[PDB]
């Protein structure tokens, strides 16, 4: 009988030696913020993008099985003050704390923040997006270390040009990860 | 147990000043960073202003930036919210929340619906 | 209207308070004094099983006290044989995130769930000899987080939509639901009996239910934050809990309170996991530090430490017969000590 | 023109034990399946074998120069041509393992998203037998063959390629980085491990194909030709090298380095 | 009379919870203090086993 | 025969 389950072990061995091929070779993506898997193939790299629309208020549970994700797509549009509070928490947490943001700006003034008036960049549009643009940067630029990044972007339009963006932060990523292994960056 | 009784508050005209007051019991204070949240009548929860562990971290929402004040301390196990120029905006009912875990650097949940480590509430009115 | 309620639940708590205060005729720690130490508990790692691609978020035991699964995140359900490393079966699953899996106390099914807020049947004995879905259960509006089967045909799961329910996997249906709780429900222990069971939740409380009636019974309050585990003593008439402010406490049903507190100065970390001996004389708990530590139940002396693992600690259990602890973690290696 | 045979023994012994070492942290640890460390233990098996194959050779020396000799001419030039051989082996599977660790953080750096589907275990694998095995053929032919010949230039342009295609791939990568590195500062350390990496490479391989050069083109002329006089201590750099590339690959890894 | 179910429900339960009978901490002590030492010589991590009775050698 | 420490130590 020990013939028949070193057989057994033997099959499954390489059932799983070839499963982790095909589970290493693809990125697996969040979409928190706003708007179930969704599986889409961009010049022949596989993406594994999923959302959490089914959930309660309480993130703090089940956010941190979403550890070993390779980026989170952050999409913000006073409603803006909680974007920016769910961002510092999500950036601080102790298991989030080696994972990228790309920020998705989807929107495209000085009673909720008065920081505006003194803040130079019609040219006032441009003012006010950078003006957003710089206090989520503010945000993560003050406690990196060096793991994580933030990408943000301007999307306005039918989004014709949205999937090359993702696909361009995410060789960034992993560009600067192993540039940052190999004592080179 | 953990409690979190708020006192203070009532009717004041523009241009007066409160002080909200919550009394921390059935935990350790010093661990946790505390925070300051409201309810306006007809809308939802929004958060105020956050201190640290030990009050060298303050921060507030662009609103009442320049004119509120928070403050903890550690012995008595108190948290204080010092509101003077009150607008007619600022009535609501205030509640007196906490970080979920203590050492930690992120409050989560805050603000939500049914959060279990916040108080009741005092009405302000303006 | 609503003072009037909250003036009457504050005096309840009061007299409730009072009656529990009255009954603290000693303490714990008074009466095992003159009790001779553990000594010094030192374990050693026997296997290492090695077969899961991303980390490991639960695991159990057979009741033959051989055999055991485990999930992973990467969609993976293997089960071991624990005295040759052997692998018996390896199941994949529609949904990758798994959040916890039990085992049949006959060895005849299992079952997992997660994220889809969906608990699934798997038929080990199946005919043909192919392990394929039974029973797919959909009535929970939050992710799971446990699950115990009861005997072959009752199975009972705890969710993070604050509720608990008892199922009824021939038919499919919800036969009862527990509704007490203010927060995700993260844990829950049967009873050896298996007519009550404790649950924990993130309102810093846990409460203990009767599956017969389907009613709250008892209420316990003594942690300050989220309770991540829980387990009952060998006799059933106590059961401890650990939760993210880096203690472990011991209630006892009789008494209605709480008995012992386990803590240390250097432990700033949650607890993850916990489990008893088989006397219940020792308490195995897992930490977010990486490594597990002993601690003397009847004393709360710390009695030795369990550290071989490279990440969080997520599951950690006990054998049946006592004589194995076995520790996943979010490296994907299982360890079993002894 | 002579040292000491105790160097040849305390560099031998030193550079078996860390290589050794690094062996153990890898066929034991999870760092396994992936293809950047069977690299590692490639290049650890090779320095491992020029430090046996130089401190073997050596006692061999030492046990037969004057006296308790075996026999007169037959078996010295029957045991160190094999000795020499296995020297020769070792020193060209050393100089490939360099090579191929270099390309593979380029294809890792370069691309990034199509790795892991270009560089499986099962290529890695059969690309770092081809290599063993085509370095110990032309190992083996070096000596067992006309030494006396064209040997030479090839044993030389292989090297010189190398070094190029090395000093290439690092530097680019370097230039990479910089670029990156602004658009952050937008909102040196890198040059620093270039450095140790290509001059201690450079330092340790050159001086001994200079010889090679030197030795087939002004026999003769002393015109800087008494060079080729510190042939024996051109070998010591060759094991301090094989010293120095565990230090500087494999115990900069902050797995391994955490293991033990 | 949004979250004055609650409240009703919530009396209605602690009213329950209120009438129990409780013993005292001394007794619960010593049947955990009984129970734990009546079954010592049967717990394999307290008291380890040989080798030759031991599953994972 | 001379004995050497490695080949090709001249031509
Ligand atoms: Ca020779």
């Amino acid at each position: 009988e020990e013939k028949a389950q070193r057989e057994a072990n033997k099959k499954i061995e390489k059932q799983l030696q070839k499963d982790k091929q095909v589970y290493r070779a693809t990125h697996r993506l969040l979409l928190l913020g706003a708007g179930f898997e969704t599986k889409f193939q961009v010049d022949k790299v596989n993406f594994h993008m999923f959302d959490v629309g089914g959930q309660r208020d309480e993130r703090r549970k089940w956010i941190q099985c979403f550890n070993d994700v390779t980026a989170i797509i952050f999409v913000v549009a006073n409603r803006l003050q909680e974007a920016l509070n769910l961002f510092k928490s999500i950036w601080n947490n102790r298991w989030l704390r080696t994972i990228s943001v790309i920020l998705f700006l989807n929107k495209q003034i000085e009673d909720y923040f008065p920081e505006f008036a003194r803040y130079t960049t019609d040219p006032r549009v441009t003012r006010a997006k950078y003006f957003i643009r710089d206090e989520f940067l503010r945000i993560s630029t003050a406690s990196g270390d060096g793991r994580h990044y933030c990408y943000p972007h301007f999307t306005c339009a039918v989004d014709t040009e949205n999937i090359r963006r993702v696909f361009n932060d995410c060789r960034d990523i992993i560009q600067r990860m192993h540039l940052r292994q190999y004592e080179l960056l | 147990q953990v409690q979190l009784q708020e006192s203070g508050g009532g009717l004041v005209q523009p241009g007066g000043s409160l002080r909200l007051s919550c009394a921390a019991s059935g935990f350790t204070f010093s661990n946790y960073k505390m925070n300051w949240v409201r309810q306006a009548p007809g809308k939802g929860l929004e958060w105020v202003s956050d201190i640290s562990q030990s009050g060298a971290s303050i921060s507030y929402t662009g609103s009442v930036k320049g004119r509120f004040t928070i403050s903890r301390d550690n012995a008595k196990n108190t948290l204080y919210l010092q509101m003077n120029s009150l607008k007619p905006e600022d009535t609501a009912v205030y509640y007196c929340a906490r970080c979920p875990a203590p050492f930690t650097r992120d409050c989560f949940d805050v603000t939500s619906t049914t959060y279990a480590y916040r108080g009741q509430g005092t009405q302000v009115t303006v | 209207e609503l003072d009037q309620l909250r003036q009457e639940a504050e005096q309840l708590k009061n007299q409730i308070r009072d009656a529990r205060k009255a009954c603290a005729d000693a303490t714990l720690s008074q009466i095992t004094n003159n009790i001779d130490p553990v000594g010094r508990i030192q374990m050693r790692t026997r296997r290492t099983l090695r077969g899961h691609l991303a980390k490991i978020y639960a695991m159990h035991w057979g009741t033959d006290s051989r055999l055991l699964v485990s999930a992973s995140q990467d969609g993976k359900l293997i089960i071991w044989d624990s005295y040759t490393t052997n692998k018996v079966h390896a199941i994949p699953l529609r949904s990758s995130w798994v959040m916890t899996c039990a085992y049949a106390p006959s060895g005849n099914y299992v079952a997992c769930g997660g994220l889809d807020n969906i608990c699934s049947i798997y038929n080990l004995k199946t005919r043909e000899g192919n392990v394929r879905v039974s029973r797919e259960l959909a009535g929970h509006t939050g992710y799971l987080s446990c699950c115990r089967f009861l005997d072959d045909n009752q199975i009972v799961t705890s969710s993070g939509d604050t509720t608990c329910a008892l199922w009824d996997i021939e038919t499919g249906q919800q036969t009862t639901t527990f509704t007490g709780h203010t927060g995700d429900v993260m844990s829950l222990s049967l009873a050896p009996d298996t007519r009550l069971f404790v649950s924990g939740a993130c309102d810093a409380s846990a409460k203990l239910w009767d599956v017969r009636e389907g009613m709250c019974r008892q209420t316990f309050t003594g942690h300050e934050s989220d309770i991540n585990a829980i387990c009952f003593f060998p006799n059933g008439n106590a059961f401890a809990t650990g939760s993210d402010d880096a203690t472990c406490r011991l209630f006892d049903l009789r008494a209605d309170q709480e008995l012992m507190t386990y803590s240390h100065d250097n432990i700033i970390c949650g607890i993850t996991s916990v489990s008893f001996s088989k006397s219940g004389r020792l308490l195995l708990a897992g930490y977010d530090d990486f490594n597990c530590n002993v601690w003397d139940a009847l004393k709360a002396d710390r009695a030795g430490v369990l550290a071989g693992h490279d990440n969080r600690v997520s599951c950690l259990g006990v054998t049946d017969d006592g004589m194995a602890v076995a520790t996943g973690s979010w490296d994907s290696f299982l360890k079993i000590w002894n | 023109v002579f040292i000491k045979p105790e160097v040849f023994l305390s560099l031998g012994i030193v550079s078996l034990l860390e290589n050794i070492l690094v062996i153990l942290a890898v066929v034991r640890n999870g760092n396994l399946h992936s293809p950047m460390y069977f690299f590692l233990c490639s290049l650890a098996v090779a320095d491992m074998l020029v430090s046996v194959s130089n401190a073997l050779e050596t006692i061999m020396i030492a046990i037969v120069h004057s006296d308790y000799l075996t026999f007169e001419d037959q078996f010295i030039q029957h045991m160190d041509n094999i000795f020499d051989s296995m020297i020769c082996i070792s020193l060209v599977a050393s100089i490939c393992n360099l090579l191929a660790i270099a390309v593979d953080r380029y294809v890792t750096i370069f691309y990034a998203l199509r790795y892991h589907s270009i560089m499986t275990v099962r290529k890695a694998l059969t690309l770092i037998v081809a290599i063993w095995v085509c370095c110990g053929v032309c190992g083996v032919v070096f000596i067992v063959y006309s030494e006396s010949k064209m040997v030479i230039v090839c044993l030389i342009t292989m090297f010189f390629a190398m070094m190029l295609l090395m000093g290439t791939l690092y530097v680019h990568m370097f230039l990479f980085a910089r670029l990156h590195v602004k658009r952050i500062a937008a909102l040196m350390k890198g040059a620093v491990t270039i450095t140790i990496l290509l001059g201690v490479f450079i330092f340790c391989w050159a001086p001994f194909f200079l010889h090679l050069v030197l030795i087939i083109t002004c026999p003769t002329n002393p015109y800087c030709i008494c060079y080729t006089a510190h042939f024996n201590t051109y070998l010591v750099l060759i094991m301090c090298n094989s010293v120095i590339d565990p230090l500087i690959y494999a115990f900069r890894s902050l797995e391994l380095r955490n293991t033990f | 009379t949004a979250s004055i179910a609650q409240a009703r429900k919530l009396v209605e339960q602690l009213k329950m919870e209120a009438n129990i009978d409780r013993i005292k901490v001394s007794k619960a002590a010593a049947d955990l203090m009984a129970y734990c030492e009546a079954h010592a010589k049967e717990d394999p991590l307290l008291t380890p086993v040989p080798a030759s009775e031991n599953p994972f050698r | 025969y001379v004995m050497g420490h490695f080949r090709w130590d001249r031509f």
